[PDB]
């Protein structure tokens, strides 16, 4: 039922439809193509039939208009939005080297110097959304992309929110995250320090090579996050084993913040390669 | 199991094993969670042997991943310079586009891999592709 030309009636700007790139929830993605420019895009085409109300829609609303607000080297782009009667079509920065994780599912642990190579871009793209006031909410390997130089570009805005006044207290959220906080999982509110933790189930992933609390059965993984029962494996590097213990406290306030997490000892020494090569996409460096 | 099997016998360059599970009825053009086939694994971890073996059992030469990487990409970008030929003999497309537009000699260019880049040539490579 999706058209083959996308027609924006506000910019005058006209897409063609192209490859399929994946979908995700209630989106389908294409690349677009400018039909004067040449320039090719991420079209994410989202059906009216599936906004169909509540949590659906105005997680549609939110995340356009959180993610339109944003710009930053480690964010994905925001170029537009238009809809027709039976579409929402939403234009974003095509990041052509897919996700950290398909990475992750082909590579499993990576070196600690990739690690921290991801790490930096991503602590320095939250960085940024905290200090404009947005709380990602579901940081995850599959929402954080790459391009063409294996850049991290932080995308998917549907569960995050923005903090409105000083000291608030964020008590619902449009849906589930994959890490659930703590302190999301108790009566007392989030903030901020939600996507610190997640970054926190990041790092274990990436360096471990499998999620931190993760079991076989969802009530066993939810008590182990209330009770903090994780293991850092030894052959992780003291620095890092360390760091992955400050964001991985039950006590929101325990935490370092963004800033200081970008201050860490893990970023500011070790590592960071200049570039990684594209192999690293299927073997080890 | 058996398109399972083959695939971490290719990754893991266990070159009697692929005989054996290729002779069992294996499936050569199985694919794992990220579209990679045994051809792919043994390409980008520089099987030679491995790949011959498959592409002789009449494996897919283009078969493309999640990132359109064909075996042929994965060799060239590793610079396996044995197998980027296999691979050609095969009918490999020298030009194959992964969802970068990238062909083999674009990403074997980038990771200095010199005489790849002049094997694809050879074999008919167009820069401006």
């Amino acid at each position: 039922e999706i058209p083959e030309v996308l027609v924006d009636p506000r910019s005058r700007r006209r897409y063609v439809r192209g490859r399929f790139l994946g979908k995700g929830g209630f989106a389908k993605c294409f690349e677009i193509s400018d039909a004067d420019t040449k320039e090719v895009f991420a079209g994410k085409i989202v059906p009216k039939s599936l906004l169909l109300k509540p949590h659906q829609r105005e997680k549609m609303s939110m995340e356009i208009s959180i993610h339109r607000s944003l710009a930053h080297q480690h964010v994905v782009g925001f170029h537009g939005f238009f809809e027709d009667n039976d579409f929402v079509f939403v234009v974003l920065e095509l990041c052509r080297r897919r996700s950290l994780l398909e990475l992750h599912k082909r590579r499993k642990a990576l070196t600690e110097p990739e690690a921290r190579y991801y790490l930096r871009q991503i602590v320095l793209g939250c960085q940024y959304l905290h200090r404009n006031r947005v709380i990602h909410r579901d940081l995850k390997l599959g929402n954080l992309f790459l391009n063409e130089d294996l850049e991290v570009k932080i995308g998917d805005f549907g569960l995050a929110t923005k903090v409105e006044y000083d000291g608030e207290r964020k008590k619902t959220l449009c849906g589930t995250p994959n890490y659930i906080a703590p302190e999301v999982l108790s009566k007392k509110g989030h903030s901020f320090e939600v996507d610190v933790w997640s970054i926190g189930c990041i790092m274990y992933t990436l360096l471990v090579g499998k999620p931190p609390f993760e079991t076989s059965c969802l009530k066993e993984t939810y008590l182990r996050i209330k009770k903090n029962e994780y293991s850092i494996p030894k052959h992780i590097n003291p620095v890092a084993a360390s760091l992955i213990q400050k964001m991985l406290q039950t006590d929101p306030t325990a935490r370092p913040t963004i800033n200081e997490l970008l201050n860490d000892e893990f970023f500011t020494s070790g590592y960071i390669p200049a570039r990684l090569p594209i192999t690293c996409l299927t073997i080890p460096p | 199991d058996l398109g399972k099997k083959l695939l971490e016998a290719a990754r893991a360059g266990q070159d009697d094993e692929v005989r054996i599970l290729i002779a069992n009825g294996a499936d050569v053009n199985a694919v794992d969670n990220t579209g990679l086939t045994p051809l792919h694994l043994a390409a980008v971890s520089g099987h030679l042997e491995i790949v011959e073996v498959l592409l002789k059992h009449g494996a897919d030469v283009d078969a493309a991943d999640v990132y359109g990487f064909t075996p042929l990409h994965l060799a060239a970008m590793t610079g396996h310079l044995e197998i980027v030929e296999v691979l050609l003999k095969y009918g490999a497309d020298v030009n194959a586009f992964d969802m970068t537009g990238s062909t083999p000699l674009h990403l074997a260019a980038d990771e200095g891999h010199l005489e790849i880049v002049e094997v694809l040539l050879k074999y008919g490579a167009d820069v401006n592709a």
